[PDB]
């Protein structure tokens, strides 16, 4: 995941933090006593256009579900 | 260390002898029940042979850790053959002790399945490069067996083979003696067609 | 072979600076060692190579030389060194020892 | 790396093995092989017999006579434990040392 | 230099006969369209899990090891024009072959004997894996001058050999008396779509990780696609730089005070 500074406020007795489902949210350094979010990898779903292959064999691709800046180009509100 | 391997290929393989025989100390099969295995076609056998102490037996068998099975011989996790071992403490010995067989001790990593290393080149027990000569913290990757006629069940040899078959799609060379009678066709039967059983 | 330590027996003042040679019948080419052995127990390192001190041994214990004579030498004399000394080579294949040399207070 | 004497030196086969007298020299008995060659006047006259898995050098000394009450010390060299090359690696650790009485 | 292998580097992935039927393997197999070492003199070369070696009477064996030194085992496989000799004896190394390079055979273990190889070319494909050296066949009458001839041929299994060493390095066997053209080609962990035709031999492929559109062949398992959206698979990104963390303290806890004691209580 990635680990972004936790903005949100602690307890002096609280190590670390979970939102739900086992998916643990924010952890304090157990060195420098630092507090940060850990949000999971971005993902997403991919999708293709094909226009049938007899016809052409061109294909354009969706990524579904993200602001896209990551690996011509249009963004939808689906995705990109 | 130098485990010898021999290909058994072509033949009729009788394994009630060698079940029945009971002067084997360990006879475990894997991935086939021991009583049944005579009665079924393998394409390939390769007998591997060599001798280890008592303590080390247990250890050759897929998944298993120390250094026979991690600097000597060692046993893939999905094996399909299996392990022969029986004491031969009167044949391998001597009085005095028996130098002849030696085994590896330092390695820098583990072996790979079925993988034979013989070189004889000086472990780096200690950092500076010792250039192949022994020295300090450079000792000698080969270690001794010795066998006494005197010795403890523990440290007696044990004579072990490895029967890795290979049960697979290919032409089977080597299996058990069966009649081999004629086929009937165009009339629905049940056939052990070299051991595709089925009707 | 044969090894010859021109001191025998000598005794002086505790933090003393002591001197010790040892020679061979011929050309040893710095494959020497040297050992002390205090009463009652078996002798110990001191020297390897000749030039080399060992694990733990005190530092004022100092080998020199070349060719066939060697040398050790302590800069601060302890009377627990109060012991046998002995000069031993390793060229030739009989590691032969020889009429040592003692110190006392 | 202690060396217990009790004949035969029990260790404690990372070095190899040796033996001598008070004092003179045995003649470097090979733990890795079998027994190769000895000092110059005791190689007949004194045998070891090793054996294994407790590293014990054994000693008989053969054609026991009148002069041999001595100490007898074995010693572990300072490395090398192979086969058939004869180092110059002689000493490195000692025991306790057997006393024999004739 | 460098040249696109365009379709060769299939080969049955198992022995059983099928027909019509488009089967799904994954195992190491040559990607599409990759782009492997135009060699014209021999140089070591790495053998990474693995390799596809294509050919076109003159060219000979080669050796592999783990340092091509008389230090470590090496594997040898020459060719007399007639008979072709397969060893593993611990060989030397002669930097520039032509019976020259197969020199020294100490402390050698395997020996063997087979049917000759035989403008045209010949392919193989080496694989090292749980201490059998599978090497599958192929030739093939062509008639290209530079490069690859483009079309698709299969690769069909020859021998396995219980060697049993372990394979980094191998060098290229040539007799002399500009040299031949020969393609070296790594393998990769690639999930392939293999369609078998009516009598039983290979005759098209898709690999499931070269363009998406062939993600969609590969999942929906077809090799014809009809208009419309599909959905092919989830995407992540991969991590990068692992990072480990712990406490900062330095002490070796309580051994010592816990196993070298004797008066240890009863049960
Ligand atoms: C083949 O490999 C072996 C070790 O794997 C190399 O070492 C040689 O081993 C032989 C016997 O194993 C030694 O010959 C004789 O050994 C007997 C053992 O009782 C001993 O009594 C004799 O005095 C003699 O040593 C040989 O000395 C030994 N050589 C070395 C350098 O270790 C062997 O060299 C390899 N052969 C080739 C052709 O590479
Ligand atoms: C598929 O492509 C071919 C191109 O030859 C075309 O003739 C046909 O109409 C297309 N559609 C089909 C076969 O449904
Ligand atoms: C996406 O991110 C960019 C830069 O982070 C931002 O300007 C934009 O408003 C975001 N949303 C969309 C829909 O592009
Ligand atoms: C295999 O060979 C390579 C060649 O350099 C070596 O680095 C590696 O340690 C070896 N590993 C095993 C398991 O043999
Ligand atoms: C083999 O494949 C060809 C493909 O054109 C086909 O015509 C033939 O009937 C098949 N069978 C035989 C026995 O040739
Ligand atoms: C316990 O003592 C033995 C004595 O040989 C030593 O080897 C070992 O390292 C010691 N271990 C601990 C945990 O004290």
């Amino acid at each position: 995941g990635v680990l972004t500074e936790s903005n949100k406020k602690f307890l002096p007795f609280q190590q670390f933090g979970r939102d739900i489902a086992d998916t643990t949210d924010a952890v304090r350094d157990p060195q420098t006593l630092e507090i940060l979010d850990i949000t999971p990898c971005s993902f997403g779903g991919v999708s293709v256009i094909t226009p049938g292959t007899n016809t052409s064999n061109q294909v354009a691709v969706l990524y579904q579900d993200v602001n896209c800046t990551e690996v011509n180009v249009f963004q939808t509100r689906a995705g990109c | 260390y130098a485990w010898n391997r021999k290909r058994i290929s072509n033949c009729v393989a009788d394994y009630s002898v060698l079940y029945n025989s009971a002067s084997f100390s360990t006879f475990k099969c894997y991935g086939v029940s021991p009583t049944k295995l005579n009665d079924l076609c393998f394409t390939n056998v390769y007998a591997d042979s060599f001798v280890i102490r008592g303590d080390e037996v247990r250890q050759i068998a897929p998944g298993q850790t120390g250094k026979i099975a991690d600097y000597n011989y060692k046993l893939p996790d999905d094996f399909t053959g299996c392990v022969i071992a029986w004491n031969s403490n009167n044949l391998d010995s001597k009085v005095g002790g028996n130098y002849n067989y030696l085994y590896r001790l330092f390695r820098k990593s583990n072996l790979k399945p079925f993988e034979r290393d013989i070189s004889t080149e000086i472990y780096q027990a200690g950092s500076t490069p010792c250039n192949g000569v022994e020295g300090f913290n450079c000792y000698f990757p080969l270690q001794s067996y010795g066998f006494q006629p005197t010795n403890g069940v523990g440290y007696q040899p044990y004579r072990v083979v490895v029967l890795s078959f290979e049960l697979l799609h290919a032409p089977a060379t080597v299996c058990g003696p069966k009649k081999s009678t004629n086929l009937v066709k165009n009339k629905c039967v049940n056939f052990n067609f070299n051991g595709l059983t089925g009707t | 072979i044969q090894m010859t330590q021109s001191p025998s027996t000598l005794s002086a003042s505790v933090g003393d600076r002591v001197t010790i040679t040892c020679r061979a019948s011929q050309s040893i080419s710095s494959w020497l060692a040297w050992y002390q052995q205090k009463p009652g127990k078996a002798p110990k390192l001191l020297i390897y190579k000749a030039s080399s001190l060992e694990s733990g041994v005190p530092s004022r214990f100092s080998g020199s030389g070349s060719g066939t004579e060697f040398t050790l030498t302590i800069s601060s004399l302890q009377p627990d060194d109060f012991a046998t000394y002995y000069c031993q080579q390793y060229n030739s294949y009989p590691y032969t020892f020889g009429q040592g040399t003692k110190l006392e207070i | 790396v202690q060396l217990v004497q009790s004949v035969s030196c029990k260790a404690s086969t990372s070095y190899a093995m040796n033996w001598v007298r008070q004092l003179e020299w045995m003649g470097w008995i090979n733990t890795n092989t079998g027994n190769p060659t000895y000092a110059q006047g005791f190689t007949g006259r004194f045998v070891f017999s090793l054996d294994t898995s407790v590293s014990t050098a054994y000693l008989q000394i053969s054609s026991l006579k009148a002069e041999d009450t001595a100490v007898y010390y074995c010693a572990r060299p300072q490395g090398g434990s192979s086969w058939y090359r004869d180092y110059y690696y002689g000493m490195d650790v000692w025991g306790q040392g057997t006393t024999v009485t004739v | 230099a460098y040249t696109n292998s365009f379709t060769r580097g299939v080969y049955y992935p198992d022995k059983v006969f099928r027909s019509s039927v488009l089967h799904s393997t994954q195992d190491l197999f040559l990607p599409f369209f990759s782009n492997v070492t135009w060699f014209h003199d021999n140089p070591v070369l790495p053998f990474n899990d693995g390799v596809y070696f294509a050919s076109t009477n003159i060219i000979r064996g080669w050796i592999f090891g783990t340092t091509l030194d008389s230090k470590t085992q090496s594997l040898l496989i020459v060719n007399n024009a007639t008979n072709v000799v397969i060893k593993v004896c611990e060989f030397q190394f002669c930097n520039d072959p032509f019976f020259r390079v197969y020199s020294s055979a100490n402390n050698c273990t395997f020996e063997y004997v087979s049917q000759p190889f035989l403008k045209n070319l010949r392919e193989f494909v080496f694989k090292n894996i749980d201490g059998y050296f599978k090497i599958y066949s192929k030739h093939t009458p062509i008639n290209l001058v530079r490069d690859l001839p483009q079309g698709f041929s299969a690769l069909e299994p020859l021998v396995d050999l219980p060697i049993g060493i372990n394979i980094t390095r191998f060098q290229t066997l040539l007799a002399l008396h500009g040299a031949a053209a020969y393609y070296v080609g790594y393998l990769q962990p690639r999930t392939f779509l293999l369609k078998y035709n009516e009598n039983g031999t290979i005759t098209d492929a898709v690999d499931c990780a070269l363009d998406p559109l062939s993600e969609t062949k590969c999942t929906l398992k077809s090799f014809t696609v009809e208009k419309g959206i599909y959905q092919t698979s989830n995407f992540r990104v991969q991590p990068t730089e692992s990072i480990v963390r712990f406490p900062n303290i330095t002490n070796l806890c309580p051994f010592g005070e816990v196993f070298n004691a004797t008066r240890f209580a009863s049960v």
